[PDB]
């Protein structure tokens, strides 16, 4: 009637603001929408600064880029946005804190670029090692790779050196990463940005885990994984390539537990 | 409920004591001043009082109108060297001495500003010239306006800016200004900086003076002479008289001790002796 | 639409039968559209010193001890 | 946006109050007050720049104490066009005020000049 | 209607620092915006303004001078250091109330009588 | 009755807790008590973050010590303040901000030692520069000294060097560094720590300007001035001396203007 | 016949017995015949700058899109 | 019924949004 279109979307949070005109609609996450913690479900005793929209804004991480060879991506949050403004910064002040996320991912092409990307939304994405030789070793560093994130790979390479191990995940996207078949990951939160029909992705993800309020520095919560269901073909051009872009945005978000400032050794 | 005209609290009559109760006791580490009337450390006669505190209030202490500034311009011979000399100043108070220190006893304020020009002439030269009664114009030009160049050119045609023509040797020149400010008072007092001197910058690009702001910056009053060239040089003065009005303030200030040295709250060296000698046991 | 205020008294006229005694009243017309414009009425208010004499958190009793 | 229709496109145009770095970076204008915006049907976006200023109302002038901030556009992906299309177009601003705009203290303006 | 006087300069060596002053009638800043325009002929080093901050050094000599705001004497100073010769330049000073135009000679409207500033090649 | 004596208190604010049991009471600044800002006298339009706890806590400065030979100590705020937590942060993150505190200047001694300390609270305490050839020059650097704050002294010493300044605050300790006399700075709310009294002293200072919400980095509000009013004398001990420490804490502190990380040039 | 009407008061006297407070009206009487003559009031209106912001035919909702 | 010296439309307390609604979106085709 006065033009309601499930593509034509705004979304608003503190003082970033994103629009998109060809989208899926959204998918809020198991049926839940963000919220704080219930008295109920309380587990803390101090008082919770809740930041709202300090922390409750629109991160745009870095940009990655889309060809034939690409295998794949993953992020992992609160991760990713360790290095974001406010919300950084409260995190690293804090012992404990539940957060949401609005995971914006955006990636345009035009009616001649054919394909499709899987975004998907593990909730305790646990990827695997590289070594057949040691397992669970891999170190901090590389399992929290930040903004810049992760990258899936083809093959399975094992890591051979012994005397000092590179200590990363290998992840082999047909596999999820994490050894099953990713043709079964569509149980999971996900939308498919095929680039025909939208422009872009969207996956109110609500705080999940076993605990009420935990660890952010310690813990991640949502993994976002975007691997390449259909490949990008462009024309009669060997080498296309369009960039993709996220923008995950924390919602009801809380800390408990002020301290001293954390300072992790990231290298 | 209480006016500024209104009697002062009266004395009662106060007897003998002895008494668990202790007026002269108090302890000025709480910071509270102790309250004690007549009635307490003596004993007091019932005194019907008449005393008002009328002149004190903050409207009548600031009830005068104080001299601002002082602008000189002249009306030359068509055949000299130089121009003819038009004057130029940055509005504000602080040029003087007296409006300021009264105006120092508060940190914050607003008022309505009325101005008074009692404007003075003279001739210069050893010559029995004559000039007829000049014309005067008082331009105020705001913050990043056309500010002249020249006695005579097109921005003198203020089709915005209020003026006014004062004709020499009548009723002063009177205008009203409400409060301007820019913010809900005037800052007679400012800690900070304009800038903020940034570290992927230059020392250069975030140097910024202290004391200093937009505030205190409303605008700046050209004066000249309307007649044109005379055969006789003819100076003259114009003087600037600011009356706050309808005033209010926010907290107190110790008054100027010493002697005052530029807009900021600095002081020069060997004015820094304000009291004299007296002796501790000599009345 | 005048403003008709009072005036206290000074020095009172040996009179009753039209000044001193009787109140004495003055009248106010605005001329000008603007508040600034305004003159200065002088009837202000007076408030108690307390936010400078007492500005103590808690209540202060002239009779008792201070520091208790 | 004046590209062509086949040509596609997300831009990040920018608002960060003054009083610190001016951005040069994505990264950094996109730490303030943004509007993303995506290239369609709907060839025209809005980002508004809310009053959020120390003083009641700032100098018309070039002067730090008042001072606005910085609008900065960016790149949020890049422009996409197939072939046979322009790889160049162009993009056109256009300025507002919003209904709480508000001005005081007439003066005269030195956009024009007569002189002699 | 201010009036400008360049004093303070003259004769040193290369490597050193001389300083200027530049005091003004009135009044002084009122007609506001001081500056520094060096050259034989006409090039300017530094600008200020009577308010706020608000420096601001040509690039051929940034960082290497200073230009300051004594509006109590009403003179207003160039420290310049690390001398060389390419120094040995006509110094004036100027005004313009005109909160902006320091990149034009002829914008502005006060103008001094000088002091000849000579960077001698001892060294 | 069940012992409520004006000496023995007990301030608390989100996660820290002061006690004393020698005071004289405290003093709320002009009768006003901290409080957000009223929609009324409102000036931006954005959403104010309020951290409450999270930056409402009492923050120890750094000590300073008290002999005989001492001339006074001045700080700022929120200058002081602004490498505190998560305070600071916000802070740096912002264009405007209005906060009030609560300064527990702290400072025992014994029966036997005797002075007093005149801790002052200039609302707007504005600082004379160093030279009579360069007014209004001080630099920023000196200007914020921060927590480890800036000292008065006896005697107007003027800069010469006109080759490069020290651009510093001279403040003579009889003229409050503002060239008025000190005996007059009894107007400002204030305490004495009169050592044979209390051992303590406490200002709960509003926020105080002539705006409503101002820029943070660039003005300064409360100014704390601690002088000494009577000089520190110990038994016949030639060099007595104890130590003066500050605990202020912000209260009702909200921000306007989310934006990037400011980062001053310091030094 | 007089034009009594209102101010807006902007910065109001420490009174509220006389100015600031209690509603401060000016007296306005016309000495001319011409209307021409007369002063200017200044009370004048305000309208919505929709012949100018929405030159549309049809009705413009700011949620709903543009062009449908 | 609106004057001069009347106060400019009140701002009103929005919050988070995810909607059909598209406020940011125009087009000045429209001549609007
Ligand atoms: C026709 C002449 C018009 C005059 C216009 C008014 C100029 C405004 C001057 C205001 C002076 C008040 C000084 C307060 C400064 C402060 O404390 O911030």
């Amino acid at each position: 009637a006065c033009g309601y279109s499930d593509r034509v979307l705004q979304l608003t949070l503190g003082n970033s603001t994103i629009t998109t005109q060809e989208a899926a609609n959204s998918v809020v996450a198991y049926g839940r929408w963000p919220e704080y913690l219930r008295d109920s479900e309380a587990n803390p005793v101090d008082q919770p600064t809740e930041p709202d929209v300090a922390a409750c804004r629109f991160y745009t991480l870095d940009t990655v880029s889309w060809t034939k060879e690409s295998r794949g991506w993953w992020w992992k949050l609160p991760d990713a946005l360790r290095d974001m403004g406010l919300f950084g910064q409260n995190m690293y002040y804090h012992y404990l804190g539940r957060s949401g996320y609005t995971v914006h991912v955006q990636c345009n092409a035009s009616k001649f670029h054919q394909g499709a990307l899987g975004v998907f939304a593990v909730p305790e994405m646990c990827l695997a090692g590289d070594s057949n030789t040691t397992t669970m070793h891999t170190s901090y560093q590389n399992a929290n790779p930040g903004e810049k994130g992760g990258t899936f790979t083809g093959t399975f390479t094992p890591d051979n050196n012994q005397t000092s191990p590179a200590r990363r995940f290998c992840p082999v996207d047909y596999l999820l990463g994490n050894g099953t078949l990713l043709g079964n990951a569509f149980v999971f939160p996900h939308q498919i940005i095929n680039l025909r029909t939208n422009n872009c992705a969207t996956l109110v993800l609500p705080y999940v885990n076993s605990l009420s309020i935990d660890s952010m520095v310690k813990h991640n919560n949502w993994g976002i994984a975007i691997l390449p269901l259909a490949p990008l073909n462009f024309a009669s051009e060997s080498s296309p390539e369009i960039p993709i872009t996220l923008t995950i945005a924390p919602m009801c978000c809380e800390f408990n537990g002020l301290r001293n400032i954390t300072l992790p050794r990231l290298q | 409920a209480a006016t500024s005209r209104d009697a002062l609290p009266n004395t009662e009559a106060s007897g003998p004591t002895h008494s668990k109760e202790i007026p002269a006791l108090t302890a000025v580490e709480t910071g509270a001043t102790n309250p004690l009337v007549p009635s307490d450390t003596v004993q007091t006669r019932h005194v019907v009082q008449h005393r008002s505190r009328s002149e004190s209030s903050i409207e009548s202490f600031f009830a005068r109108g104080a001299c601002v500034t002082i602008m000189t311009v002249d009306n030359p011979a068509s055949t000299t060297n130089k121009d003819k000399l038009f004057a130029v100043w940055k509005i504000t108070y602080k040029d003087t001495v007296q409006l300021r220190r009264k105006l120092e006893f508060f940190t914050y304020s607003r008022f309505d500003m009325e101005l008074t020009f009692v404007v003075t002439a003279n001739f210069t030269e050893t010559n029995n010239g004559h000039a007829l009664n000049q014309v005067y114009q008082i331009m105020y030009v705001p913050p990043g306006a056309p500010v002249p160049e020249k006695w005579d050119d097109y921005t003198w045609q203020t089709s915005s800016n209020p003026s006014i023509f004062y004709t020499y040797g009548t009723a002063p020149a009177r205008i009203s200004v409400p409060y301007v400010g820019i913010s809900n008072a005037y800052s007679h007092f400012y800690d900070g900086f304009s800038k903020v001197p940034l570290k992927d910058q230059s020392a250069a690009l975030g140097d910024s003076l202290y004391g200093a702001a937009s505030l205190n910056d409303f605008g700046i009053l050209a004066v000249r002479v309307v007649n044109d060239h005379n055969p006789t040089k003819v100076t003259s003065k114009i003087r600037v008289y600011l009356k706050p009005k309808h005033i209010r303030v926010w907290c107190p200030r110790p008054p100027r001790a010493v002697a005052y040295y530029g807009p900021g709250v600095d002081y020069k060296d060997g004015t820094l002796t304000p009291l004299s000698t007296k002796d501790l046991t000599t009345y | 639409g005048a403003q008709v205020s009072s005036q206290k008294v000074g020095a009172h006229e040996n009179s009753n039968r039209a000044y001193g005694g009787s109140t004495i009243n003055y009248t106010t017309i605005n001329y000008y559209r603007d508040s600034a414009s305004n003159a200065a009425s002088k009837q202000d208010f007076s408030q108690d010193p307390s936010k400078f004499t007492e500005p103590i958190k808690d209540v202060l009793i002239k009779t008792a001890p201070m520091l208790n | 946006f004046c590209g062509s229709m086949m040509a596609t496109g997300k831009l990040l145009v920018s608002y960060a109050p003054p009083g610190a770095d001016p951005p040069k970076k994505r990264k950094e204008a996109m730490l303030g007050t943004h509007v993303i915006w995506d290239i369609g049907l709907q060839s025209s976006c809005t980002m508004v720049v809310p009053w959020i200023s120390n003083t009641t109302y700032r100098q018309t002038i070039d002067d730090s104490f008042t001072e606005g901030g910085y609008i900065s556009v960016f790149y949020q992906t890049r422009i996409v066009v197939p072939l046979s299309t322009p790889r160049e177009m162009d993009i056109l601003g256009f300025v507002s005020a919003c209904n709480d705009f508000s001005v005081r203290l007439l003066r005269d303006t030195t956009h024009i000049e007569q002189k002699a | 209607q201010v009036q400008l006087q360049e004093s303070g300069g003259g004769s040193v060596q290369a490597g050193g620092s001389l300083t200027l002053s530049c005091a003004a009638s009135g009044i002084t800043y009122c007609m506001g915006w001081y500056r520094q325009v060096r050259g034989k002929e006409r090039e300017g080093v530094a600008f200020i303004k009577t308010n706020d901050g608000t420096t601001d050094y040509a690039d051929s000599v940034k960082g290497r001078f200073t230009i300051s705001q004594n509006h109590a004497t009403k003179t207003v100073y160039l420290q310049m250091n690390s001398l060389k010769p390419e120094d040995t330049a006509a110094y004036y000073c100027a005004a313009t109330w005109r909160w902006s135009c320091p990149l034009d000679p002829e914008g502005y409207q006060y103008w001094g009588q000088g002091t000849q500033v000579t960077v001698s090649s001892h060294h």
